[PDB]
């Protein structure tokens, strides 16, 4: 992009030289996500805030989806990380160079904290839609002293 | 190979070279490169122009007896396309980056080095030959037989020259 | 004219040789896939890289000594005129040569350079053999790469068993790996002393000795 | 690497070589290459065929002391697989293309150069020596310090015979 | 390129190194290497510890003008990404495995080779020069033309006492 | 699978080669070996023989080449086995081979107690 000029310039081979292509140019706004802290609901409905399972692994489920992050954060050491997810899977129909067809599929990252200690944001910087379905976590529970 | 060795001498304005490859054989116009020899060592050639995707043009015709030669140089420290997030994969880079990888190699095979560049270690010639080498210039150079027929022609001279100047003395 | 050549050239066998693929083979048994590249950007991948390096000399070592490729016969060290020699690289253990003639002296590995206890001098220059550069017996690490295709079958399984059992909490997938990990343990370490043989006689300085005589 | 030279003594018909590489170390069967070596300059062999994962079975066993070496060929100028429109990417043809750009560098790394082959520009090492360098045959070709030392040796022996010479006329 | 030369004197105890390319310069930690000059061969240096990203830290401060050598060795055998289909498809992985495939070759431009390394074939220069070298020991080391120019000058000597005797003698 | 305990099956091991070590040095193993011995016939020393990476080495002589063991006016002479592929099998280890890796497969995904005690 020349800002003197207001010309955006490519060297992407889009097709036919000989004729006149339309595109769509404007500006991107950030999509943030921050799903709510998971606490172990007895069959009594009752809550224990201090007893909190050990998150393994995080499934989440989606329909549409284009190249995007997920940030971890701490709050007691402060130390971030970033677990960069993408839309190619090898041997899948959307694997085309030509375009990637919006498919469904899942994507699963580590937390490998307790539930009450960190959070994880979900972060897209992209054109296409992003479709989030259902959110699943998995891990290790140990119950110490029985609940009242 | 990437290399091409032309002879236009006389009336002749412009030559026409063809590179292994796809194509016209480079990735860009900056590719091509030309070296002109004086008789003594190669230099960069001056006035030339690229005429269109093959061939190029002098402003000149070329004296008489004038060898020219065209080369293909690539830059070596940089990968030619490099990838972002969320952007669109393209058959021009993916498949130009395998060409300019492949292309990079065959340079070397044609004996094309940078300039700055000596060996580090050692190399082990294995039992093998030297070949068409001139005599040396400074002591760092190295020597062909030739310098060292030389030396022998030159002291066999003198020692006939011991024999036939002690010779007469024995008569004496 | 005839078929041998032509059928049997598309054969493919793939054998596991590469790090990368010991830890795609541990990333599996838990859940999500391996990862193509060794670095990436997924914790769990450096995790799988760091328990691969840990079991390595643990496996290594086995008791005591290791196996035949971890042997590393008579040493001359030299130690230099301003002290102390320092052992090369990273070393399991330290051993002293036992030829002839030569009388038991303590040796003691510090970081890197080495300690004799009964001298109490951090530098040995006394001790040193006559006209022998202080022969010793030790034993180096060799990397992931460098060793023999089985081992590397065996140190895979049983990284991949550790990192089951800190990572999920199974009996099923954890007992299976335990066990058929310990079958190719066995089933490689008896080929050991089935390789570099040694009989009860002539090895042994007193049997050797009491053939030589009456006889 | 890339080479592996395997010496019959008798008897044996069925050698084995070892190329580079995950798996077996040559993409496609055509890429093996078998040499003979008749003590001057290495030939290539015939009647060899493949009977094994790396092993080749000749017609008749070697001589004893028969010298011969097998090399992995590749294709210098062409990438190994092309990417076009509305195809499946695949991860087969991706990883042998990465495969074929790495083979063809060993082959330039252990030294394998094509024939024809002269680098266009002066070289040196940097201060490093030269080994296993047998004397020089044309009036071109280098020498070492065998040829120095027979050429030194000689004119010791004009020395003395000098001596010898001069020294009994000297009574007269 | 790669390579980069380094002199130690004083209490200073860190080095600062620069590759070409992205960011470090480099994928893994394990393609930095540490070699000291002892002015007489390659010796690998100890005692080095990798403090920075592109600095490392010595455990002793380096003596009167020591000389160091920091070079980045890559991967000789794999390549850098294995590709299967199913596999989580980063695009990181494929800018890493072209700098890794660029990387391997950098090296060769700058003048290193593996140990074992020998040329088993006739090597030509098509008539340039070879320079800088040492004398030679052994018979089986090339010569450079300072060896050449102390066996002509020996020579010379040898027949200039040749002349005096005469000369005296023609005095008789 | 092959490899088995120690010593592997009658068709995977080879009898003794000749290697003869290049002018360089060390000679290369062939592909993928399981384990490489030196033969054991009369007139031949005991030397140790060690696999590094693809080519062999020397633990005694220390050194990477393995020149100085050449055998008197026998080149080298040892013994090993090769590992070849799926296909061109006695058709009793490709049943033997397709179930064992079937039950390990069984526990990498989900089965039923009664799947995997069974295959077992």
């Amino acid at each position: 992009y020349d800002a003197n000029t207001r010309i955006l310039s490519t060297k992407y081979g889009l097709g036919d030289t000989s004729q006149i292509w339309a595109a769509k140019v404007g500006q991107m706004y950030k999509v943030e996500f921050v799903p709510t802290d998971v606490i172990i609901r007895d069959s009594q409905d009752r809550v224990s805030y201090q007893d909190v399972p050990v998150i393994g692994l995080v499934h989440l489920n989606l329909d549409r989806y284009p190249d995007f992050t997920v940030e971890i954060t701490n709050r007691k050491s402060g130390a971030v990380r970033v677990a960069k997810a993408s839309n190619r899977v090898g041997g899948a129909r959307n694997n085309v160079v030509g375009y990637v067809k919006p498919t469904s599929g899942t994507f699963s990252f580590p937390l490998r904290a307790l539930s009450t200690d960190v959070e994880y944001r979900i972060i897209s910087i992209s054109p296409h839609t992003f479709q989030l379905r259902d959110i699943e976590w998995s891990g290790s529970y140990n119950p110490t002293r029985k609940r009242v | 190979y990437s290399y091409v060795e032309r002879t236009g001498d006389g009336v002749a304005t412009t030559f026409n070279f063809a590179f292994t490859g796809k194509g016209k054989g480079y990735l860009l116009a900056n590719q091509i490169y030309v070296e002109r020899w004086d008789g003594a060592s190669w230099q960069s050639a001056t006035g030339w122009s690229l005429s269109g995707t093959n061939q190029i043009t002098f402003l000149t015709p070329l004296a008489n007896g004038q060898v020219i030669r065209i080369r293909r140089i690539a830059g070596k420290d940089y990968p030619f396309a490099q990838f972002e997030p969320g952007v669109m994969l393209d058959m021009a880079s993916l498949n130009n980056t395998f060409i300019h990888l492949l292309e990079i190699t065959q340079e070397l095979l044609d004996g094309f080095y940078p300039d700055g560049f000596y060996l580090k270690q050692d190399l082990n010639m294995g039992w093998n030959k030297i070949v068409n080498l001139m005599p040396g210039t400074d002591g760092g150079h190295a020597v062909n037989k030739t310098q060292l027929d030389t030396l022998s022609s030159h002291v066999d001279d003198v020692d006939q020259k011991h024999t036939i100047w002690n010779d007469r003395q024995d008569q004496q | 004219q005839s078929d041998t050549p032509s059928i049997m050239a598309e054969s493919q066998f793939n054998s596991l040789s590469t790090k990368l693929d010991a830890v795609n083979l541990c990333m599996r048994a838990i859940g999500r896939s391996g990862v193509d590249n060794l670095t990436s950007g997924d914790l769990d991948a450096e995790d799988a890289d760091t328990m691969i390096d840990i079991v390595s000399q643990r496996l290594q070592y086995n008791d005591g000594k290791g196996w035949w490729f971890n042997r590393e016969p008579r040493w001359s060290f030299a130690p230099d005129s301003n002290g102390e020699v320092v052992l090369p690289n990273n070393t399991l253990q330290v051993l002293q040569a036992y030829t002839l003639n030569t009388r038991k002296i303590d040796i003691t590995i510090r970081a890197g350079r080495l300690y004799s206890t009964t001298l109490h001098s951090f530098d040995v220059s006394p001790l040193v053999g006559p006209d022998g550069f202080i022969w010793l017996d030790l034993m180096l690490m060799l990397p992931f790469e460098h060793m023999p295709l089985n081992v590397l079958q065996a140190i895979a399984y049983q990284a991949a068993a550790e990192f089951i059992v800190s990572k999920d909490a199974d009996q099923t997938k954890l007992q299976m790996h335990m066990q058929m990990a310990a079958n190719l343990h066995t089933g490689m370490q008896v080929e050991e002393s089935k390789q570099n043989r040694l009989n009860m006689l002539v090895h042994n300085p007193t049997q050797r000795n009491f053939g030589i005589m009456a006889g």
